[PDB]
């Protein structure tokens, strides 16, 4: 289960990854 | 591909003729032998079992070919006269040469020779028959042999013929016996491998063949039987199919 | 509770697939384009700020150009942005190609590498040093100035780990990879060989050092020699279309192919000349010291009482691939799972290697020679 | 068989059916039953009844284990005190006992905070101890000090399944996902069962989590009775920090008992076998000298060739070539060849005062300066080259003996960490109330003290970095003061266990973003790395914060944090577009081996046109490597055939050709966006051997 | 030229029936033969025994002299026809000169037979391969190799028929010059191949001698049952 808690706890901070930009996304010779 | 004659091997290197010679032998009347001491027998399946024959030749497989010894025979029919013929006259001329009877490997060999010479030469057709050998000698007792096209044979206790026979094979390894060398026992063998192997309902007696051999006083008699006593054998195995469902 | 996890990872995967300008400018640009945008061919440039196109269906017109970004990136050959109203050339089509690239490109590394196969290592070692090799250390290349191998024809009796092999690069990697079944060139079309072989290996050039990976067109090395009496159909000017792609002129660039095949006799043999395809890899039946191996890999992660030898099936009978040792290791345990047991014992095993060898079946010597 | 004559006994309550079917459903127990236990829906009404009835608790904790329940469950167990190699065992021991007791243990190790949960705890740790597949009852084991004399009661025989798998597993998971007060009961009683056993590189690894001072005197005494040796005196002297090699060499000052220990754990032993051997087995050629030293002039390309040429180490030749090179060099360049002398050699003790002797003293401020700056390159024992650049100093304002301050006590600050030296730190009190108004006065100041502070015991709050503190907040001036006072700060809050000097400085530093960012260099220096992820969803949100150089710090922390675990180290930061945000990750793949993963984020990174961003390419581009190699070296002379990346590339050329030693000078890099005076420090991130 | 007929040469210069007609040979039984200083000594693997059967007759090791062993490969009916045409020559032989047959005077006939067998028009070739050992001049041991083609090829040891190269590759790793024979060697040796060979199942194997002076001897498969014991013994020491 040590498996377990590697995996879960690396994709489970890849979420708060994804969660940071979820949060931070907030003519003259031409036309 | 690589087939055009007998000659010459294959790619790899295999044969042709070789094979397709034992699938010739496949599609053929079944024959077998048993093991047994004090005597010898034989099993043959009657071809073309058709109401308008004769049945005058009081042998249609089986071939006393010296005295001591008889032959059944699978394959094509007529190569098998050509084979009888000059078998009969291979053991004749040794017993010319020697006065003894032929001790049958030698004649065996001489036979397996004569398939081979048509084996390797060219360009003719290799001898399409196995067949069996029963007899006896004063070196090794009753004996049991199957040729085969190749020139190849077997010494065998419980023998082989073609498609129809290799479930046969399977009840001959799986009901083996040794030791019990009475004739009557291995008939009854016998006729549960034809049972089981044959098609015929019930094993209608004029579609079977069965001869023996036994060594009597000093004569070696060969014994191919009558209807009567193969009738009662019939008669014999169905009660013991009774016996056998005794078990319901 | 790791499923959790997994189902997160992928789920989050795909949120992140889902996590895929000027106030008045851009404003602009949205008038220097006409929204309903469209597809033409430059046919000339007279550069004097009008130039003539051609369409999809074959109007060819003096449109005036209407620069953003550069103008002159765009070439005759490249297509334009035309309007409907003037069809006027809007400006910056970065260049797009068929709809068949990114059907042939695998974005995934979905399997592992050299450690899921079992013993192969002298020729896995082969395919190790020329792609391997030649990617991650490509010092002595330039340092005995010795050019590295361009082609792999993989062959042998089927179910080696052929795919296995082609996955197994397919993960350790970090050039650019494409996937080809490249015998899906059966249309009715004529021509329509060279346009998918031209816009493939543009596309290979265009991107970074890479892999084109054809895989099984053993069928297609149609004989060099005719169709017989009246055959011509397309399918030998597209395999020697391909053959003047690969080793014509154009130089090859960092452009690597590794091939697969089940039988080999039936190729072409205008293609597996050296330089042309330059390796060639014998995948056999393979011994008895590495099905230990093949059993450990499918005896890894599954409930085996340690009872049962997987040797004594091996000194059984010697000659079957790694596919029928994983058949064999899934279908006893499938016979274990009849009765809700835990482990498996030696009779699933037999009657496992029984059932999955009704293969081969002939007949009837030899046998005898004897 | 069928159900129907064993499934009415459930109906009877009469004692005697009951205490023989309980041990006939006993031998049926070995499969449960015939099946799933559809026994449930009658025998729950027997709850109520209450002789054998313990034996009734052993049957309905077997069907409440045998469906599903998590605290009703073992309730039986705990009311049974179990009683009365096997499958039977394996089944009620091992799958019911150890996920049963494993619930037992979460449910009671959540719930209250007793001794009979410690009785099953022991029992099931002694089944298991039987059953001896440790790893999954080990890592269930944990969360249950319990751990210590779990360890302590089942080492005696298996060495490295509990060594190696155990202590492996869990030492990476517990850096990984566990929090940090349960690693020190990992490390002390792996110092206990470790200390029973051999091979001491394991305790020595104990010693590199731990920093423990009574670990190296027991490994030398244990060291000793096991006499390779001088080699580990080197992964010894590379695996120490700044303090216990001080502490070491004062304690064995005392003791010693061969004395061997003093020549090899303190330094010049390290370093003896290796430049003869260097110069032994390595046999490098002289086409770089000339080619690599040869990629044209302008006394900055040239005066980084001599950089270059001078971190060439076939011996100490770019040092003796001559004269006229050093001439034609200007003021911190001839900081940066003055101490390049310095960096051609960081051995030969006898021959770096035979070298450097020329340039001592001599006509020019930059060439003595930066020779007393190559004297504390070249050693860390020597401390007879103090003195000489000590006694001069003082200046009072601007004079020329700080800047042999600015070598001298950045050079003494790489020849000596003690348990904590004080009086180089009352010297540098006359240093920070000197204040020049050249930076690297105070620069060298707080990365000196820090290089000596590095390792503190918890950090401390000390009077020295508190004067730090409130003479920076004196002058708010040059504010790269007030970015590399902070990274002395942070420094000395390095040695951090549990530290509070986050919210300690927090409560005297904060303000207007200086000191924010102080308080943001705090936050990152105190903040090393564990299982810790609110402070990286604190990261998530305070990496969207307006001002964008705390951005730049705090988002920098990543590589220090998560450096083990580092396949979740590729992030979106190159998908951002904050453009010293991609300096960060720019920054955070560093120097190791490299894999193509890194290379491949270097096909963007590579390809970028500020000349500060396409400077800092191949600065770590050439780290993370130490053709191929020299592939994106030519690729960037097709990125740029300027003066910038024309010193980039020589950065790079050089590179080409949690230890705190390599994880301050980068740091000290990290302000690279300046003059070629903050670049005559830029060779003072000694890291390699 | 094709794989049809013998006598059309290839257009690179081979004959393919002739390294086709080996490849029958390179896919039957394994049998080995070596000789010691005194005692000469060989053996066929595979038994084969199919449980209803005699095997007497089977036999792959014969002789043609009193001096002489026989062995072959390939297919059997070729192996018939050769040594029965080679008893008549080696008493042919023994009709007009009076010696004990050399070995080298029966495999030159072995071979002169093959090769004038090949060339004519259409005699398929004998798929065989003999292994003939013996000693007769001054009882010094030889053994010498037949092959398709009809090449007597004198040897020290050897192995034929299926996967004959690690056999011999097992000969190579062996093969020690000292010492001497020492039957005990060369029966020890006789133990070692039959250990390396191909299947090595332990009651398969099927070996004869010859001392030089005595006549063939069958052995029984106890005595080379304690010798595959003590051949385990052996193992076991080397731990």
């Amino acid at each position: 289960q040590v498996e377990d808690d590697i995996q879960q706890l690396l994709k489970k901070i890849n979420e708060l990854t994804g969660i940071k930009e979820s949060d931070t996304g907030l003519l003259a010779a031409d036309k | 591909r690589y087939d055009s004659r007998t000659t010459i091997f294959s790619p790899e290197g295999r044969l042709y003729q070789v094979e397709y010679a034992m699938e010739a032998i496949g599609h053929a009347g079944t024959c077998l032998g048993i093991l047994a001491n004090d005597g010898v027998l034989l099993a043959a399946e009657r071809r073309n079992i058709h109401k308008l024959l004769d049945e005058v030749f009081f042998s249609e497989k089986i071939y006393k070919l010296n005295e001591d010894m008889a032959c059944s025979v699978a394959g094509i029919t007529s190569d098998a006269n050509v084979l009888t013929n000059e078998l009969r006259l291979i053991a004749q001329r040794y017993l010319l040469q020697y006065q003894e009877p032929i001790p049958c490997e030698q004649l065996v060999t001489a036979l397996c020779d004569i398939k081979q010479a048509y084996t390797q030469f060219g360009g003719k057709r290799p001898f399409g028959v196995s067949l069996l050998y029963i007899g006896w000698d004063k070196h090794y007792g009753f004996q049991l042999y199957q040729s085969d096209p190749s020139g190849n044979y077997g010494g065998w206790k419980a023998t082989c013929i073609g498609n129809n026979s290799a479930a046969a094979v399977s009840m001959l390894k799986q009901d083996y016996k040794e030791g019990e060398m009475t004739l009557k026992s291995a008939l009854a063998l016998a006729i549960k491998v034809l049972n089981k192997t044959m098609d015929v309902s019930k094993l209608s007696a004029e579609k079977v063949e069965i001869a023996t051999l036994t060594r009597e006083n000093g004569k070696t008699v060969i014994r191919v039987l009558k209807q009567k006593e193969v009738e009662q054998l019939i008669k014999k195995h169905e009660e013991e199919e009774a016996k056998a469902e005794r078990e319901k | 509770l790791e499923r959790i996890k997994d189902y997160l990872l992928m789920e989050e995967e795909f949120i992140r697939n889902q996590e895929q300008k000027q106030e008045e400018e851009r404003s602009k640009v949205d008038d220097l384009r006409g929204t309903p945008m469209s597809v033409g061919t430059l046919e000339e440039i007279i550069d004097d700020n009008h130039a003539i196109v051609s369409t999809s269906v074959g109007s060819e017109h003096y449109v005036s150009i209407l620069s953003f970004v550069d103008k002159d990136l765009l070439e005759p050959g490249c297509s334009v942005l035309l309007n409907h109203k003037v069809h006027a050339v809007i400006g910056v089509l970065m260049d797009d190609t068929d709809p068949l690239v990114t059907v042939m490109k695998v974005e995934k590394a979905p399997q592992e590498t050299y450690a899921d196969i079992g013993g192969l290592d002298n020729q896995i070692q082969e395919i190790k040093e020329s792609v391997e090799l030649p990617l991650t250390h490509p010092e002595y290349y330039e340092e005995m100035g010795i050019k590295p191998p361009k082609g792999v024809i993989l062959y042998g009796p089927p179910g080696t780990g052929k795919t296995l092999l082609a996955k197994a690069v397919a993960n350790q990697t970090s050039a650019t990879f494409l996937r080809v079944v490249g015998s899906e060139l059966i249309q009715k079309y004529l021509g329509d060989g060279p346009k998918l072989v031209r816009e493939l290996f543009r596309v290979a050039e265009e991107h970074a050092p890479s892999i084109v990976f054809i895989d099984e067109i053993d069928a297609i090395g149609t004989k060099r020699y005719d169709s017989n009496s009246g055959g011509e159909r397309e399918i030998q000017r597209t395999m020697l279309e391909l053959l003047n792609q690969l080793d014509g002129f154009d130089s090859r660039g960092d452009v690597k192919v590794i091939m697969a095949t089940n039988r080999i006799e039936t190729l072409d043999p205008a293609l597996i000349r050296p330089g042309r395809i330059d390796r060639k890899i014998e995948f056999p039946l393979p011994d008895e010291k590495t099905k230990k191996r093949i059993f450990q890999i499918h005896t890894s992660r599954m409930t085996l009482a340690d009872d049962v030898t997987l040797d004594d099936l091996i000194m059984a009978k010697d000659d079957l691939s790694g596919a029928d040792i994983k058949a064999i290791c899934t279908e006893a345990g499938l016979m274990a799972l009849r009765e809700r047991r835990m482990k498996v014992t030696n009779e699933d095993f037999k009657k496992s290697k029984e059932n999955v060898l009704y293969k081969k079946q002939e007949g009837t010597p030899e046998g005898l020679y004897l | 068989r069928d159900k129907a004559p064993v499934q009415p006994q459930q109906s009877p309550a009469a004692a005697p059916g009951g205490t023989d079917e309980k041990p006939s459903g006993k031998e049926r127990r070995d499969a449960g039953d015939k099946d799933k236990e559809q026994e449930l829906s009658e025998e729950d009404k027997q709850l109520q009844d209450e002789l054998y009835r313990p034996a009734l608790e052993e049957l309905r904790r077997q069907i409440r284990s045998s469906t599903t329940s998590m605290t009703s469950v073992p309730k039986p167990l705990k009311f049974l005190r179990p009683h009365y190699n096997k499958r039977f065992a394996a089944d009620i021991i091992s799958v019911l006992a150890m996920t049963m007791s494993g619930e037992r243990e979460c449910l009671k190790y959540r719930l209250v905070g007793a001794g009979e949960v410690a009785k099953e705890w022991q029992e099931l740790d002694d089944a298991e101890k039987v059953q001896r597949e440790p790893l999954l009852t080990l890592v269930k084991e944990i969360v249950p000090l319990l751990m210590e004399i779990e360890q302590v009661d089942m080492l005696e025989k298996d060495i490295d399944e509990n060594a190696y798998a155990k202590v492996c597993l869990y030492l990476t998971s517990c850096v990984n996902y566990v929090p940090e007060p349960e690693n020190s009961a990992l490390l002390r009683c792996a110092l206990g069962v470790f200390r029973k056993f051999s091979r001491f590189p394991e305790a020595l690894r104990l010693a590199l989590m731990l920093n423990d001072m009574e670990l190296v005197e027991d490994i030398f005494t244990s060291c000793k009775d096991v006499v390779m040796l001088g080699r580990h005196g080197v992964f010894l002297e590379l695996s120490e920090d700044v303090e216990e090699y001080e502490d070491l060499t004062e304690i064995m000052s005392n003791v010693q008992l061969n004395s061997n220990f003093l020549a090899l754990a303190r330094e010049l032993d390290i370093m003896e076998p290796k430049v003869p051997d260097d110069i032994y087995k390595t046999h490098l050629e002289n086409n770089r000298f000339g080619g690599s030293g040869s990629q044209v002039d302008s006394a900055r390309m040239n005066l980084a060739s001599s950089f270059v040429n001078g971190f060439v180490n076939q011996d100490k030749l770019l040092t003796d070539d001559g004269n006229k090179w050093l001439y034609k060099n200007k003021d911190h360049g001839m900081l940066s060849a003055a101490a390049s002398l310095g960096m051609i050699l960081l051995w030969d003790v006898d021959g770096g005062l035979t070298q450097i002797d020329k340039y001592l003293y001599s006509s020019e401020d930059y060439i003595k300066s930066g020779a007393l700056l190559a004297c504390g390159i070249v050693n860390s024992g020597v401390r007879n080259e103090c003195d000489p650049a000590l006694a001069l100093l003082s200046d009072y304002v601007l004079h020329n003996s700080n800047t042999m301050r600015l070598g001298s006590i950045f050079g003494l600050g790489l020849a000596y960490a003690g348990s904590n030296r004080e009086d180089v730190l009352t010297l540098l009190l006359p240093v920070m109330g000197d204040s020049k108004s050249s930076m690297e006065v105070a620069g060298v100041t707080a990365l000196a003290c820090g290089m000596i502070a590095v390792g503190s015991c918890n950090g401390d709050v000390t009077s020295t970095i508190l004067q730090t503190i409130m003479e920076k907040s004196e002058t708010e001036l040059k504010d790269t003061y007030a970015r590399w006072l902070p990274l002395g700060l942070g420094l000395n809050h390095l040695g951090k266990g549990e530290a509070i000097e986050a919210i300690l400085a927090a409560l005297e530093v904060v303000s207007e973003p200086f000191r924010s960012f102080a308080n943001t260099l705090v936050d990152v220096c105190a903040y090393a790395g564990s299982g810790n992820v609110l402070k990286v969803q604190q990261l998530l949100h305070i990496c969207s914060e307006h001002f964008d150089s705390k951005e730049k710090e705090e988002d920098k922390d990543k590589k220090e944090k998560k450096d083990k675990d580092k396949k979740e180290a590729p992030a979106d930061m190159g998908a951002h577009q904050g453009v010293a945000v991609l300096g960060i990750a720019l920054i955070a793949m560093g120097e190791e081996i490299g894999a193509e993963m890194a290379l491949r984020t270097f096909g963007h990174l590579l390809r970028y046109g500020e000349p500060t961003l396409r400077r800092a390419v191949p600065l770590a581009l050439a780290l993370i490597s130490v053709s191929h190699d020299a592939d994106p070296e030519v690729s960037y002379n097709s990125i740029f055939a300027a003066r910038l990346a024309a010193m980039l590339r020589q950065l790079a050329q050089y590179h080409a050709k949690k230890g705190t030693l390599t994880l301050c000078p980068y740091h000290s890099d990290r302000q690279l966006m300046s003059q070629v005076a903050v670049a005559g420090l830029l060779t003072v991130l000694v890291s390699f051997l | 030229s094709y794989d049809r007929a013998i006598t059309v040469f290839s257009p690179d210069g081979h004959l393919f029936q002739v390294e086709y007609a080996q490849e029958a040979v390179k896919k039957g039984s394994t049998a080995v033969g070596v000789r010691g200083r005194d005692i000469v000594v060989l053996g066929v693997e595979k038994k084969s025994v199919a449980k209803l059967q005699d095997e007497r007759t089977v036999r792959k090791i014969c002789a043609l002299d009193d001096n002489v062993c026989m062995a072959f490969a390939g297919l059997t009916a070729d192996a018939r026809i050769v040594i029965n045409r080679a008893r008549v020559e080696c008493q042919s032989h023994r009709l007009t000169v009076e010696d004990p047959v050399t070995v080298e005077y029966i495999t030159r006939y072995i071979a002169s037979l093959k090769q004038r067998y090949t060339q004519s028009n259409g005699r398929r070739p004998f798929g065989i391969s003999a292994l003939i050992v013996g000693f007769d001049f001054d009882g010094t041991p030889r053994l010498y190799q037949t092959d398709p083609s009809g090449t007597y090829h004198a040897w020290k040891a050897n192995a034929i028929g299926r996967g004959a190269k690690s056999v011999r590759e097992f000969l190579e790793k062996n093969y020690t010059d000292e010492a001497i024979e020492t039957d005990d060697l060369t029966i020890k040796l006789v133990i070692k191949a039959l250990l390396e060979v191909v299947q090595s199942g332990g009651k398969n194997i099927e070996l004869a001698v010859m001392r030089r002076d005595q006549s063939l001897k069958i052995l029984n498969p106890e005595e080379i049952e304690k010798y595959v014991a003590e051949i385990e013994k052996e193992k076991e020491e080397n731990e």
